[PDB]
């Protein structure tokens, strides 16, 4: 059963276990292509592959570059077999991951950093085209060798990016893993109190908040409870803007500016496909 | 009728969606 990944220069151990044929599952190491992510049984398998692989990137459009960063808008009805390949692969790390097959419904931002052989895969959020629910992201990922630096946060407010460019209101799928919750709440902290610290207005409503920063009223009401931000006094709820909370949070958004980890949303050349 | 429930300081309470809201730093 699968235990570990070759992926590149990286040896990656797996969490869950995802639904390769028996013939590789019954491996304890895969091999993939970091660029086409075809899966393979042997290093020497993998060795012939990259002589003859062409790609040195995620299909699909480019449609954020910064530097050495970029993010890619794959079509699971154009690269179906790229899709599914990233979606056994997330399986990989994901206790729940709503599907594997039927990925022509979902569009997949691939985000990379480039070096001098390609653009390497960092992570991935995929997205529903059309979503009775409003979701804005379907899952998403943090490659393990990539994690706890930033960039998922990056790939959240990359998705919420697309909602504002679509004048739209986003919010993830549910359910929500630990790991997930844990990292939209931070994201959700860090925009708020940003909101608030450049607000110069003594009143404020939830759908004004909402309209600004993409974000769903109902996780806004979520993050001002857990700031502790929604008071009551005489009759109606009130936002109270703690000093700390927002002197904490220069200091830590001095360090993020610091190491780079950020989108500029002047580095995304986008209109919303097939649906405007 | 958008509006959403949850407690502060053991008070179950109701907010509304489009109401303005009244910001304060630390007074009371
Ligand atoms: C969203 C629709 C439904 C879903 O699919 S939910 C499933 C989400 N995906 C998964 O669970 C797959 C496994 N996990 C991941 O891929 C990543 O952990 C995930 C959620 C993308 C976060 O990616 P990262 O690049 O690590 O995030 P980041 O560096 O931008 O930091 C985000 C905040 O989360 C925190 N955190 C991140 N990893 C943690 C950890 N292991 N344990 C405890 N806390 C953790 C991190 O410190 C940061 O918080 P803060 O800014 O310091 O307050
Ligand atoms: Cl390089
Ligand atoms: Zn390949």
């Amino acid at each position: 059963m699968i235990k570990t990944i070759a992926f590149g220069r990286y040896e990656l151990d797996t969490w869950y276990h995802s639904p390769y044929p028996e013939e590789y599952a019954r491996l304890g190491r895969l091999y993939m292509c970091e660029f086409c992510l075809k899966y393979m049984k042997s290093q020497t398998i993998l060795r012939r592959h990259m002589a003859k692989c062409v790609w040195k990137h995620p299909p699909g459009d480019e449609i954020y570059r910064k530097g050495s960063i970029s993010v890619f808008e794959v079509d699971g009805k154009k690269n179906k077999i790229y899709c599914q390949n990233l979606c056994l692969l997330a399986k990989l790390f994901l206790d729940h991951k709503t599907l594997y097959y039927d990925v022509e419904p979902f569009l997949f931002y691939v985000m990379t950093e480039a070096d001098n052989t390609g653009c390497h895969l960092i992570g991935y959020f995929s997205k529903e085209k059309n979503s009775f629910l409003n979701y804005n992201v379907s899952c998403i990922l943090t490659m393990p060798q990539y994690m706890r630096q930033g960039y998922g946060k990056m790939l959240i407010d990359f998705s919420y990016l697309l909602s504002k460019v679509e004048e739209k209101v986003g919010s993830p799928e549910r359910p929500l893993s630990d790991l997930g919750l844990i990292s939209y709440r931070s994201y959700w902290k860090e925009v708020l109190l940003r909101y608030l610290h450049n607000f110069q207005g003594k009143e404020i409503s939830i759908k004004e908040i909402s309209q600004e920063t993409a974000v769903n009223p109902v996780d806004i009401v979520s993050t001002l409870q857990a700031l502790q931000m929604l008071k009551y006094w005489k009759g109606k709820h009130l936002v109270l803007k703690r000093q700390d909370l927002i002197d904490e949070w220069i200091a830590k958004e001095a360090k993020r500016s610091n190491s780079n980890k950020t989108m500029d949303p002047s580095c995304l050349k986008w209109t919303p496909p097939k649906g405007t | 009728q958008g509006m959403v429930e949850i407690e502060i300081e053991g008070r179950l309470h109701r907010i509304s969606i489009f109401d303005p809201l009244e910001i304060i730093l630390e007074d009371d």
